C-alpha cells in the first residue's frame, strides 16, 4: 500500500490542506471510542492519528493524560487496540491510519514483531514519540520491511543535520511541531522550505492547533495538513456523560476544521 | 552525535523526544570541557571539603563483627552535610548548571531527599529552584517540604497518576521539555538519558576514591568487596568506579526486595525485572507482560526507582559486579543493630547494603574477610517508620 | 584537697554532700594522669577522626555577608556525628569511665540531646547506660527516646518537681550518691563540682584548636571574635579555650534572652542572675529573693541550665570575655536566614550565637571583622519547633 | 549557751542515748507543724533536727521531697521558719534545736548574717548538707562567731583525714552517716572510736533509722543517740486529712523510740 502518497495526490489536486484527529484508542470505552471515530471520518477527516494507552505519555499534556487514564479505566490494552483496528481498517478502507506510540509498547515484544502486527491490521505509519532519529535505526529499519511509514517529528530547534535526517529516513509524512513542552490545547517557513528542497514527505502541523484558522494558515505556510488531538480530546472529555452530544460536538468541530483546509 | 559512549554494552542510550535532543548534547558538551578544566575541578572539590565535609570517615565497626573473621568498614556519608550521599553530586551538577549559564532548576522528588538536597545546593549557589512533589508525600513528607520551602525552593504539587515516582519523573521532564532553554534538569540518580548516568557517577565516584586511600592507609591492601544498596544507582556507581579495574574486588549491589522476590511486590528490576525503554534509557525495569510501566516497592521510600543505572544492567551482564535483594524484615534487622552496638543510625536504605554484609559474616563466620559497606545516609528520617513498625509488633 | 584548683577567681568549688568528696577527687585523679597518657590522647583522638568525623568543616559563609565587610565563619559542628558538639566530651568521658574501672554511665537530659549523645557513647564503648528525663518530655521528646532505647540505654522517667533540668540533675546526682563505686555520671556541660568545669572544657577544647589552625589557613590571622552560644558553658568554654591567650581575639558568649530580659522570661544568668551555690558550685542562677532556684526559660530547651559554667562567670569579672543575649525571635530569624542564604538548618541554640553574629555585621555594615561563629549544631531536630511557631503566626 | 553539752550531761548521768526526730518545718502547714514539733517534744525528743524547705533536696528522698513541696504548697518560706523557730524556742526553752539546711540558702543573704539569726532565735546548731568540710571554713567560721555549733557528716567512706577534720571542727554533735545514698525510710564501730579518740563531739547515728530497735542499737554502737526523719515524716503524710490521728500516731512512734534510747 501507499495510502499516504494517494490520499496527499486526492489532497493536491483538489488544493486542499489534510485534516488530522488524534484521540486516545478506547477513549472513554471501545464502543464509544469506536463511534467517536465513524464520526470523525463521517465528518472529514482526511486521515486518523491514534494514540495506544501507555501508562507514562511523557510527551504529552494533561487533557491526554486524561484520555490515557480513561482508556485504562476501561480496561483498554494494546491487544484490544489491534482489534479495534482491524475493525476500522475493515470498515474504511483508504483512509491512512498512524499510530502514536511510545517506545516501550513498540519494544515490548519485540520491535519487528510490533511492525508486523500494524502490517496485517492495515496501519499505514508509526511514530514513536521517545525515540529521537539518533535512536531510530531499527525502529525504521522494521517499519520498512512491513511497509508501514516511520514518522519523524521535526521540532522547532532543528539544525541542518537534524532537517536531512529526517527527510531521508521519514516516508508517509513529516510531524512538524508547532512549539516546545507537550501536546496541549492550551498552548515555521524555513523548516517547511528546507523540508520540501530536501524531499522530505509532506509535512502536517501539530501540538497546540485548535481552531479553523490555524488550519487554513499551516496549509498556507506550505504544511501539507494539520493534525489537532487536544482540542478533540476535550470535546470527548467535556460531554462524557451525554454521548448523543459529544458525537454531535465532534461532528461540528471537524467539518469546521476539514473546511478550513479548503 | 556524542563526543561519549551513550551505551554501555546494550543499555543506556538517549530514548527521549526529538525536542530535548540539544540540551542533552549541550548538557553533554559542558561536562567533559568542566572535565578538563582545572578552575572546575578545584571549586568542586572546595565546596565539597569546606561545605559538604569531605572527606568522609572511613569507620572500622568494632562490635558488630565480634565472633566472626570479618572486619567491616563503613564509608560515613551519613556524616555529609544533608545526611546522604546525594550532596556530592547536587553540587557538581548545580556548578555545571551556572556554567551553562542555567539560573533555574528542576528537580523532582518522592520521600524528599533529593528534593532537600536540590534545594540547599540552590540556596547555596544562587539557583532557583522548583521541585516536583507528590500531593499526597507533601501531605506526609512535611517535615522535608518545610526544610524545602525554608531553603527557597518552590514545591509543586502533582495529582497525575498515584504520585509515584514515575509521574513526578514525567511531570519534570515535561516541564523541561518547555523551559530548557533558562533550566537545567537535576536527575536524581546515575539513571536516565545519556548524559546523566556517566556525570552523576563522575560526581559521586570520590566516594570509591576516598574509601580506597582510606582502607589502603588503614589496612595495607584493597577490601575483597564493597558493597551498596541500589536504589537508582549513584551511591553505588560512585562507591564502585574506582575498583572497576581492580578486579580482586568484588562490587556487589543490593536492590530492594521488599516483602520477598515471590510476593511481587520488590524493588530489584535489575535482577528480576526486564529490558524496557523508558525513562529516557534502554534498561532493566518493573513493567507489566504489557509493556506498562509498574511501581517499586520498599519499605526505603529512597530505593523505589522502578528501574536501574545502565551501567549497573551492563556491570552485571559481563559478570564484574554482583546484585542480590534484601527484604524489609533483613534491612530493619540491620538498622537496629548498628544502632545499638556503634551507636549509629543508618538510613534504611543504607540498611539494606549493611543487612547483605553482615549476611554474608554471619553465613560464613570463619571466613575472612574485608568488607566496605557504603553508609549511603543517616537514619533519624526513618526513626518514625521504623517506631511504627516497631510499635505495630 | 585537690590537684587541680577547683576555683576561677571566686566562683566554682566543689558543693556537694561529703560522701561524693572520694568519687570527684578520684575522677580528678584519673582525668591528670590520662591528660599526661600518650595512649588516652592517641585512643581519644582516633574515635574523634575515624569515628565523629573531626575536623569540622570551618565554613565561609558566602551569601549572608554579601554587602557588608563582615567575614564570616561557621565552625561545623553541626556536621559532627549526632549532629552536635556533645558527642566530643561523652566520648572523652566514656573513655575515662573505662580508664576508672566503671562500667554504668549516669546522664539526665531535658531536650534530649545530651541523652542521645551519652547513649551513642555508651553503646559504642560497652557501657550500660541510664538517662533521667523528665515524665512528660518522654511523651513529647518520643523521636530522642526512641532513639536512646535503639541504642540500648535505659530511659527513666522522673514525677519529682516539673521534671524541668534542675529535677533531672538532683535526680542524677541522688543515683550517683549511692553508686558512685561502679556508675560515673556523665555531666553534661562545663558546670557542677571539680573537675567538670575542667574537664568538659578539655574534651572540648578541639574545637577552638582547630577552628584557630583553621582560620590561620585560610585567612592568615586569627578572627576578630569568635561567637558562641551558652547554656550551660560547654561549646562555648570549647571554642574560647585556645584562644584566651591570644588577647586580641574577643570572646563572645551568647545567653538566651527567652521573651526578653525585662519580662524576667529568659536564661541568662551569667548577666541577670545572682551568685548562689546549687549544682555543686558557686556561680550566678536564677533563683528568688529567698534563695530557691528557679528555671530559665528559651525556645531552645537546649539552652534552659539555669546556672552557668564557673570559668565563664570569671572570664567575664576579669573583662577578659563579653556575655550578651539574643532573644527567641532573634534566634528564629538567624534560623531562617541561614536555610536560606547557606542551605544549613543550624540548630536554635546556634542559632542565638548566628544572631548575635548577624547583628554586628548589620549594626556596622562597613566595620571589617572576620567572625568566628560555633554552630554548635544541626537544626533538623527543631523542625517542628520552627514550624509550628511559623503556622501560628 | 550550750544546750548541747548540757543535754548530753543530763543524758549521760541517766545511761540513756538521744532521740532526735527530724521534720520539715511547716509541713504540712504552719500550725500543724507547730503542733507536730510540740507533741514530738511532749512524747519524748530529746532534740530536734529540723528542715527549712528548700527548692532542689539534693540529698533528700521522696518522702522528704514531698515534705518540701507540701511546705511550699502551704506557703512557707525561710522568713516564716525563723518566727516558728522563735516560737519553739519562746515555748521550750532548754531543748537543743539544730537545722539541717542546702547551702544556697544559707549564702544567699551573706553567711554571717544567717548564723546571726539563728543566734537571736534560740537555734543551736546548723548542718549545711552540701558543704563538705573541705568548703566549710567561711561557714564554720560565722557559726563559731555566733555561738552556733557547725555539724559535719562522718560518711561511711570517711578516711583518716577526714574523721580528724570532723572532730576538730565540729562541735556539738557529730552526723554520722548510716549508708550512701539519700535520706529514706527504705534504706560503723571504728568510725565512732576514732570519733572519740579524736574528741569529736558525741556522735548522733542517722540515714534510714525507722525502728525501735535500731534506737537501741546505735547507742550500743557507742553512738549518743539517733535521729530519725523519714519514718517520722511519714506518719505525716498517711494521715494528712485525720491530724487528731497524726498527733496521736506521732506521739506512740516518739515514745517508743524513746523509751528504746534507755
Ligand atoms: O493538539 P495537541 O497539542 O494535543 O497535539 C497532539 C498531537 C498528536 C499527539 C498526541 N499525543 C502526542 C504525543 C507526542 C507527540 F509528539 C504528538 C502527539
Ligand atoms: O531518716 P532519714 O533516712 O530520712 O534520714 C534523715 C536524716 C536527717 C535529714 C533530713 N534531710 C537530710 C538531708 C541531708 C542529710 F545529710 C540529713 C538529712
Ligand atoms: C537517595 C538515597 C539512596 C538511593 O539512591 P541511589 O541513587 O540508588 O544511590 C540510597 N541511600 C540514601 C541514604 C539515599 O538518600
Ligand atoms: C547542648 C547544646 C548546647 C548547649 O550546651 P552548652 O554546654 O551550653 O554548649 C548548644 N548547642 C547545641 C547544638 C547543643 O546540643
Ligand atoms: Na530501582
Ligand atoms: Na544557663
Amino acid at each position: 500500500m501507499e495510502r499516504y502518497e494517494n490520499l496527499f495526490a486526492q489532497l493536491n489536486d483538489r488544493r486542499e490542506g489534510a485534516f488530522v484527529p488524534f484521540v486516545t484508542l478506547g477513549d472513554p470505552g471501545i464502543e464509544q471510542s469506536l463511534k467517536i471515530i465513524d464520526t470523525l471520518i463521517d465528518a472529514g477527516a482526511d486521515a486518523l492519528e491514534l494514540g495506544v494507552p501507555f501508562s507514562d505519555p511523557l510527551a504529552d499534556g494533561p487533557t491526554i493524560q486524561n484520555a490515557n487514564l480513561r482508556a485504562f479505566a476501561a480496561g483498554v490494552t494494546p491487544a484490544q487496540c489491534f482489534e479495534m483496528l482491524a475493525l476500522i481498517r475493515e470498515k474504511h478502507p483508504t483512509i491512512p491510519i498512524g499510530l502514536l506510540m511510545y517506545a516501550n509498547l513498540v519494544f515490548n515484544n519485540g520491535i519487528d514483531a510490533f511492525y508486523a502486527r500494524c502490517e496485517q491490521v492495515g496501519v499505514d505509519s508509526v511514530l514513536v514519540a521517545d525515540v529521537p532519529v539518533e535512536e531510530s535505526a531499527p525502529f525504521r529499519q522494521a517499519a520498512l520491511r512491513h511497509n508501514i511509514a516511520p514518522i519523524f517529528i521535526c521540532p522547532p530547534n532543528a539544525d541542518d543535520d537534524l532537517l536531512r535526517q529526517v527527510a531521508s529516513y521519514g516516508r508517509g509524512y513529516t510531524y512538524l511541531l508547532s512549539r516546545s513542552g507537550v501536546t496541549g490545547a492550551e498552548n515555521l517557513h524555513h523548516l517547511i522550505e528546507k523540508l520540501k528542497e530536501y524531499h522530505a514527505a509532506p509535512a502536517l502541523q501539530g501540538f497546540g492547533i485548535s481552531s479553523p484558522e490555524q488550519v487554513s494558515a499551516a496549509v498556507r505556510a506550505g504544511a501539507a495538513g494539520a493534525i489537532s488531538g487536544s482540542a478533540i480530546v476535550k470535546i470527548i472529555e467535556k460531554n462524557l456523560a451525554s454521548p448523543k452530544q459529544m458525537l454531535a460536538e465532534l461532528r461540528s468541530f471537524v467539518s469546521a476544521m476539514k473546511a478550513a483546509s479548503r | 552525535t556524542t563526543l561519549l559512549n551513550p551505551y554501555f554494552g546494550e543499555f543506556g542510550g538517549m530514548y527521549v523526544p526529538q525536542i530535548l535532543m540539544p540540551a542533552l548534547n549541550q548538557l553533554e558538551e559542558a561536562f567533559v570541557s568542566a572535565q578538563k578544566d582545572p578552575e572546575f575541578q578545584a571549586q568542586f572539590a572546595d565546596l565539597l571539603k569546606n561545605y559538604a565535609g569531605r572527606p568522609t570517615a572511613l569507620t572500622k565497626c568494632q562490635n558488630i563483627t565480634a565472633g566472626t573473621r570479618t572486619t567491616l568498614y563503613l564509608k560515613r556519608e551519613d556524616l555529609l552535610h544533608g545526611g546522604a550521599h546525594k550532596t556530592n553530586q547536587v553540587l557538581g551538577q548545580a556548578l555545571l548548571a551556572k556554567r551553562m549559564g542555567k539560573s533555574e532548576i528542576i528537580a523532582e522528588t518522592g520521600a524528599g531527599q533529593h528534593g532537600v538536597a536540590s534545594a540547599l545546593a540552590s540556596a547555596l549557589l544562587g539557583l532557583k529552584c522548583r521541585i516536583y512533589m507528590g500531593a499526597k508525600d507533601v501531605e506526609r513528607q512535611s517535615p522535608n517540604v518545610f526544610r524545602m520551602r525554608l531553603m527557597g525552593a518552590e514545591v509543586i504539587p502533582v495529582h497525575s497518576g498515584s504520585a509515584t515516582l514515575k509521574d513526578l519523573w514525567n511531570e519534570a521532564l515535561r516541564d523541561w521539555s518547555g523551559s530548557y532553554e533558562t533550566a537545567h534538569y537535576m536527575l536524581g540518580t546515575a539513571a536516565g538519558p545519556h548524559p546523566y548516568p556517566t556525570i552523576v557517577r563522575e560526581f559521586q565516584r570520590m566516594i570509591g576514591e576516598e574509601t580506597k586511600a582510606q582502607i589502603l592507609d588503614k589496612e595495607g591492601r584493597l577490601p575483597d568487596a564493597v558493597i551498596a544498596c541500589v536504589g537508582g544507582g549513584s551511591n553505588a556507581i560512585g562507591m564502585f568506579a574506582d575498583f572497576i579495574n581492580d578486579t580482586s574486588v568484588g562490587l556487589i549491589g543490593v536492590e530492594p526486595g521488599g516483602h520477598g522476590i515471590e510476593t511481587g511486590e520488590h524493588g530489584a528490576p535489575l535482577k528480576h525485572g526486564r529490558v524496557g525503554i523508558y525513562f529516557g534509557m534502554k534498561a532493566p525495569m518493573m513493567q507489566t507482560a504489557d509493556g506498562q510501566i509498574e511501581e517499586s516497592y520498599s519499605i526505603s521510600a529512597g530505593l523505589d526507582f522502578p528501574s536501574v543505572g545502565p551501567q549497573h544492567a551492563y556491570l552485571n551482564s559481563i559478570g564484574r559486579a554482583d546484585y542480590v535483594s534484601i527484604t524489609d524484615d533483613e534491612a530493619l534487622e540491620a538498622f537496629k543493630t548498628l544502632c545499638r552496638h556503634e551507636g549509629i543510625i543508618p538510613a534504611l536504605e543504607s540498611s539494606h547494603a549493611l543487612a547483605h554484609a553482615l549476611k554474608m559474616m554471619r553465613e560464613q563466620p570463619e571466613k575472612e574477610q574485608l568488607l566496605v559497606v557504603n553508609l549511603s545516609g543517616r537514619g533519624d528520617k526513618d526513626i518514625f517508620t521504623v517506631h511504627d513498625i516497631l510499635k505495630a509488633r
